[PDB]
RNA sequence: AGAGUUAAAUUAUAACUAAGCUGUAAAAAGCCCUAGUUAAAAUAAAAUAACCCACGAAAGUGACUCUAAUAAUCCUGACACACGAUAGCUAGGACCCAAACUGGGAUUAGAUACCCCACUAUGCCUAGCCCUAAACCCAAAUAGUUACAUAACAAAACUA
RNA sequence: CCAGAUCUUAAAGAUCAAAAGGAGCAGGUAUCAAGCACACCUAUAACGGUAGCUCAUAACGCCUUGCUCAACCACACCCC
């Protein structure tokens, strides 16, 4: 997660100069005080790229685009914890997560150093899809429990027979 | 026209909407019965498993829940 | 999706006048704690603009203001994930008005219907569930062509 | 791929081919959708270690049935 530092002037008012000999009043009419969550993200996408990407005038390239969804992802994630019946912001939530799990996948069978760096800087974990989407039903589930359980036992009674049974015999044999 | 067909499965449906209310309560008990076999059938299954895996008992620690049974 | 807000109508309620007021093709029942005028919260619903055709994936959305905001450098894809009018269920709150059920009146051979009067669930807000529609533009998605060529009807025909 | 049995003989040729294995092909049914130990490593041919294997291209079940024909597969009263 990111903080912009609110006394910063906005993404298009930094290049010109001449701005530090200026009284307060307008850099307060320009600092992010007065721009909306819009202006906001333009700064957090701007440090972002800054930060992890290589080649920062490069657009069209998988990992600013990357970069760019993880933006809009954590807007919509700040945005659905406060509105929580909101439905088609999670609808998008879902899909910007989906598209960038296709863009991660993408970017691995091409590039394996980049990708890893990618995954590391932005905390992203990327896990295999799951062959057999099945829906885990209660009998399913119980089932799969007990099977998991009894394996267990049956070590536990293979491990004590190797450990008493040879030892009985072996004390034939010690005396 | 086409409503030739659409009166005829406005019929069945009437008269299978009477059928369920006027016989409510036999279905009532025929779902029951269902069910208690189904559980039953589960827990035949369940016991199934270890008894051919070689063990006497169930695993400690292991009461078979009742999956289908009403609850929320 | 949140937060704040109310123009026109209606009602509780008060004053004044009047003896009748509602209702139908025609009546009865109901009311007379009523009707007309003046003053007026709450709840609910959003004239004209709209002869416009915009937004969303669909179902949907058209009173005002602010905040947040509408995936993909722009192919296909399920039984997987998320959603889904209205009716219905569970708990709390609201109730002008409409209103299944029910009672009365009338009609009819009968009317447990159409018509008239009263009132409830409910339509509403918060949290959860249900996951059904003529969910129909009965026309699947993405690229295209106007060549070939009329079963009928309709919203012309076709290729990958 | 083929041990083994047999025949011939100058002990290396041939006939039949068990077991084991797989490029592909192989009845109906998914209202049979999950099977429940079905994997692997080390060295041992133990122990120890890892937590995996098959399956919507049909696993696991159920029903019907000799065949793809110089012929092949199976049974020899019944309890495979
Ligand atoms: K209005
Ligand atoms: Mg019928
Ligand atoms: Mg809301
Ligand atoms: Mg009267
Ligand atoms: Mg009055
Ligand atoms: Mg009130
Ligand atoms: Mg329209
Ligand atoms: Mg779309
Ligand atoms: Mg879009
Ligand atoms: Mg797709
Ligand atoms: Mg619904
Ligand atoms: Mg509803
Ligand atoms: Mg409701
Ligand atoms: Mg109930
Ligand atoms: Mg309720
Ligand atoms: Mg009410
Ligand atoms: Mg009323
Ligand atoms: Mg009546
Ligand atoms: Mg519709
Ligand atoms: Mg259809
Ligand atoms: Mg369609
Ligand atoms: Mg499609
Ligand atoms: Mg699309
Ligand atoms: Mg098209
Ligand atoms: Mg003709
Ligand atoms: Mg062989
Ligand atoms: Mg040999
Ligand atoms: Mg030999
Ligand atoms: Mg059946
Ligand atoms: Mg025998």
């Amino acid at each position: 997660q990111d903080d912009p530092p609110p006394s910063m002037l906005l993404l298009d008012y930094q290049n010109v100069p001449g701005i530090h000999k200026v009284d307060d009043v307008v850099k307060r009419l320009l600092s992010l005080e007065m721009a909306n969550q819009k202006e906001k993200l333009k700064i957090k996408k701007m440090q972002l790229m800054n930060k992890v990407l290589e080649n920062p005038e490069d657009t069209s390239s998988l990992e600013a685009r990357i970069v760019a969804l993880t933006v809009k992802i954590r807007n919509y994630e700040e945005h659905m914890q406060k509105h929580r019946k909101d439905k088609a912001h999670k609808r998008f939530l879902l899909m910007s997560i989906d598209q960038r799990k296709k863009m991660l996948k993408n970017l691995r069978e091409t590039n394996y150093a980049v990708f890893e760096k990618i995954c590391k800087e932005l905390g992203i974990e990327y896990t295999f899809p799951p062959p057999y989407h099945r829906k885990a039903h209660r009998r399913w589930v119980t089932k799969k429990a007990l099977c998991t359980q009894v394996f267990r036992e049956v070590q536990k009674l293979k491990k004590q027979k190797r450990a008493l049974r040879a030892a009985a015999v072996a004390a034939h044999k010690q005396g | 026209k086409n409503i030739l067909k659409i009166r005829r499965r406005k019929m069945n449906h009437h008269k299978y909407r009477k059928l369920v209310k006027r016989t409510r309560f036999l279905r009532r008990k025929v779902r029951e019965g269902r069910l208690r076999q189904k559980q039953v059938k589960f827990e035949r299954d369940l016991k199934r498993i270890w008894q051919k895996a070689g063990l006497k008992e169930a695993p400690a620690g292991w009461q078979t829940p009742k999956i289908y049974l009403k609850n929320q």
